[PDB]
């Protein structure tokens, strides 16, 4: 494929991470209760890399599930890739979504040194596939506005993928509100990741940040969506909050 | 002379009731179980299973199993349950080693080309194919995995090729000493030993009444009974109880709710998409006021 | 009731976070939207005589 | 104390009749006791509490 | 109640990491059970005592 | 004066049976051992269940 030559870069961005990195731990219905579990969550108060497109994107390391969000306009950001090599010797997750269908592959690919599809054409990312072993395609379809945030984890053989999509209006920097993300997807694949990158369409920014293990209460109000939710080792008042298993502390 | 507060004997339920979702499409048993080709085990196959009865009367009538161990699920208890997800992880092993596919095993199998949860929970069926697979001069379509740098995880599929360095001599990826290619393939002939004979595997794995049901027993269902306690059984979570219908938002992938105690409050009927709370039949303490015997047996 | 000016202020300053002493089965059944928990434990053998 | 029939206390499942749905008397029981004996043992607490 | 500690209450081992790096989690977590209920056990006896 | 690695048995051997009793064998990796004695013999084939 293609080399890029020029670069508009700058060093990495980087901001707070706060208020976000948390999903639904199951796929049960409660209302009006406080849940605590353990897992690999975002820390809030952390620090998130923060990526531009040049006015291209790195391969960035996959250590135990990775929290993925980006604000759109024009639906620049489209698709990713997992692996370990990542040219064609191993398996390699793969995700597009090429403006007709959301493609999901793990065959042994051959990626081009840069993504880019369409500015209105050219699908060009790739260059090998051979002894693939899974295969998935939906149906057709057609400041920044939308805010898309996911979670991209790999727990024994299963690709966890949650999501949450919301409108927007700001364009600075990541949002100071709360949302929690619905499980969206579940993948059995087998496929070791560790490494992984992003797929651009050539305004446009993103954020990467990572997950620990830790535990966080969660709060179901009277219509069993999250509403709230508290870190728990974060910080004396946090860990107050965690072992009295109260939002609010007298 | 006083007053008790009796234990609570006095109702008792009579009759069950069966809801399941109104499904009749037969499972592809067949295209797993009577299949020309199984995967070899570095390479095993994984079919999604879905909008099934599961009767598994047709491998009786015609199959014969040499094992069939569940674990989390004892088998007796399986024809009236249905299953959130199934996944069929099929393959051929040797004979031996069909005793590594089970959770907390180890083995070149175990370790290199297949792995289970510990925490796993269906079934393992194995049974001799020595008959059909095998054949006079050798079967070199199936390989495994004989050496890796490091163990499996669950479920995970290395299909790498490329040149394990065994020694510490760097052979560039290609073959050389102390550095040999990770597959090997089995000779299985007809008349090789047991412990060598070729054995076709399938491990079902599921995950029990957290989601909504596809997959399911081939018990059928029957009406259902409001303001009464019975015995019901909604997706193979069975109870006892009374049925009352209810206003309950559950999102698209959420199948059961819960109260503080967590335990089932109400269930989204599969057949009729409505929501009904439970409650208990013995609601209610009843004390009994009397005088005290020798006088009496009023009350 | 014969209570005391000072008994009101009494009885309406602490609160008494039991339902009163009244909760027929059809109060909790027509209170399906909020999950009580007198209720809840009303259901799991636990009473309030 | 109504929290604690959350509690699986080691076993598979805090419910009942998920337990005894899944699983048949031989190891079932196992479970059921296992479950009884940490209910039994919150209730005694709370009983020595009052 | 440090003495406690001592005890296997029927486990192979009073131990936990002999437990976890003998043993793994299918029969493991049921030695597991059998000291945190014995060491609870324990624990309960003192508060209530004192 | 032993380091064990099980895997030249891997290379050429096939087990019928391997029953580990009191330690389960994938935590055997990492394991060390005071004394080590192989009661080694042959019987015939049904008796292997004894
Ligand atoms: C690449 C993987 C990918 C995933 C996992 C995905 C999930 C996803 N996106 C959706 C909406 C949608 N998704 C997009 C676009 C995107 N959403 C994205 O995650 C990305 C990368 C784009 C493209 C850049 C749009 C435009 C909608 C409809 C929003 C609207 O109603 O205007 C929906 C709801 C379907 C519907 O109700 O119509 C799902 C399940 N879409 C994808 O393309
Ligand atoms: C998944 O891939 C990673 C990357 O190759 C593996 O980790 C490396 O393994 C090699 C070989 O043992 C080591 O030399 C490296 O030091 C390892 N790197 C890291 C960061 O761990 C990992 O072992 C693979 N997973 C499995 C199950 O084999
Ligand atoms: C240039 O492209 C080739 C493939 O055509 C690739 O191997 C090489 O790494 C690329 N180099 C740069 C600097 O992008
Ligand atoms: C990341 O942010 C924290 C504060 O949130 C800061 O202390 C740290 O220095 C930042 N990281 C880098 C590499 O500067
Ligand atoms: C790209 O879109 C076309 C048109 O819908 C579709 O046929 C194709 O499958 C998409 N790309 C891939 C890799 O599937
Ligand atoms: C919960 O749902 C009800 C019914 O749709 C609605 O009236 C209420 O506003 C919802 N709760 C919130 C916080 O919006
Ligand atoms: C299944 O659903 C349909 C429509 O909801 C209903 O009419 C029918 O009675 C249900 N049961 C069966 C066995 O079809
Ligand atoms: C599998 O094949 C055998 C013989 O080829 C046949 O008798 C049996 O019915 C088949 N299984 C099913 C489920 O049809
Ligand atoms: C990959 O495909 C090539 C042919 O394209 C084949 O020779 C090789 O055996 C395959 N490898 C695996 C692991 O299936
Ligand atoms: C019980 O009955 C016996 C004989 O009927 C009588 O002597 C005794 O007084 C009675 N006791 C009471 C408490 O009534």
């Amino acid at each position: 494929c293609v080399n890029l030559t020029t670069r508009t870069q700058l060093p990495p961005a980087y901001t707070n991470s706060f208020t976000r990195g948390v999903y639904y731990p199951d796929k049960v219905f409660r209302s009006s209760v406080l849940h605590s579990t353990q897992d690999l969550f975002l820390p809030f108060f952390s620090n998130v890399t923060w990526f531009h497109a040049i006015h291209d994107n790195p391969v960035l390391p996959f250590n135990d599930g990775v929290y993925f969000a980006s604000t759109e306009k024009s639906n620049i950001i489209r698709g990713w890739i997992f692996g370990t090599t990542l040219d064609s010797k191993t398996q390699s997750l793969l995700i597009v979504n090429n403006a007709t269908n959301v493609v999901i592959k793990v065959c042994e690919f051959q990626f081009c040194n840069d993504p880019f599809l369409g500015m209105e054409s050219e699908f060009r990312v790739y260059s090998s596939a051979n002894n693939c072993t899974f295969e998935y395609v939906s149906q057709p379809f057609l400041n920044f506005k939308n805010l898309r945030e996911f979670v991209f984890k790999n727990i024994d053989g299963y690709f966890k993928i949650y999501s949450k999509h919301t409108p927007i209006n700001l364009v600075r920097d990541l949002p100071q509100g709360f949302s929690a993300l619905e499980p969206l997807v579940d993948l059995p694949i087998g496929i070791n990741i560790t490494r992984f990158q992003t797929l651009l369409a050539l305004a446009a920014a993103y954020y990467v940040g990572y997950l620990q293990p830790r535990t966080f209460l969660l709060k179901y109000n009277e219509n069993g969506t999250i509403t709230d939710a508290v870190d728990c080792a974060l910080d004396p008042l946090s860990e107050t909050k965690c072992t009295l298993k109260s939002f609010t502390v007298e | 002379k006083g007053i008790y507060q009796t234990s609570n004997f006095r109702v008792q339920p009579t009759e069950s009731i069966v809801r399941f979702p109104n499904i009749t499409n037969l499972c592809p048993f067949g295209e797993v179980f009577n299949a020309t080709r199984f995967a070899s085990v570095y390479a095993w196959n994984r079919k999604r299973i879905s909008n099934c009865v599961a009767d598994y009367s047709v491998l009786y009538n015609s199959a014969s199993f040499s094992t069939f161990k569940c674990y989390g699920v004892c088998p007796t208890k399986l024809n009236d349950l249905c299953f959130t997800n199934v996944y069929a992880d099929s393959f051929v092993i040797r004979g031996d080693e069909v005793r590594q596919i089970a959770p907390g095993q180890t083995g070149k199998i175990a370790d290199y080309n297949y792995k289970l949860p510990d925490d796993f929970t269906g079934c393992v069926i194995a049974w001799n194919s020595n008959n059909l697979d095998s054949k006079v001069g050798g079967n070199y379509n199936y390989l495994y995995r004989l050496f890796r740098k490091s163990n499996l995880k669950p479920f995970e599929r290395d299909i790498s090729t490329e040149i394990y360095q065994a020694g510490s001599t760097p052979c560039n990826g290609v073959e050389g000493f102390n550095c040999y290619f990770p597959l090997q393939s089995y000779g299985f002939q007809p008349t090789n030993g047991v412990g060598y004979q070729p054995y076709r595997v399938v491990v079902l794995s599921f995950e029990l009444l957290h989601a909504p049901a596809t997959v399911c027993g081939p018990k059928k269902s029957t009406n259902l009974v409001k303001n009464k306690c019975v015995n019901f059984n909604f997706n193979g979570l069975t109870g006892t109880g009374v049925l009352t219908e209810s206003n309950k938002k559950f999102l698209p992938f959420q199948q059961f709710g819960r109260d503080i105690a967590d335990t089932t409050d109400a269930v989204r009927d599969p057949q009729t998409l409505e929501i009904l709370d439970i409650t208990p039949c013995s609601f209610g303490g009843v004390s009994v006021i009397t005088p005290g015997t020798n006088t009496s047996n009023q009350v | 009731s014969k209570r005391s000016f000072i008994e009101d202020l009494l009885f309406n300053k602490v609160t008494l976070a039991d339902a009163g002493f009244i909760k027929q089965y059809g109060d909790c059944l027509g209170d399906i939207a909020a999950r009580d928990l007198i209720c809840a434990q009303k259901f799991n053998g636990l009473t309030v005589l | 104390l109504v929290k604690q029939l959350s509690s699986n206390f080691g076993a598979i499942s805090s419910v009942l009749n998920d337990i005894l749905s899944r699983l048949c008397p031989p190891e079932a029981e196992v479970q059921i006791d296992r479950l009884i004996t940490g209910r039994l043992q919150s209730l005694q607490t709370y009983v020595t509490q009052q």
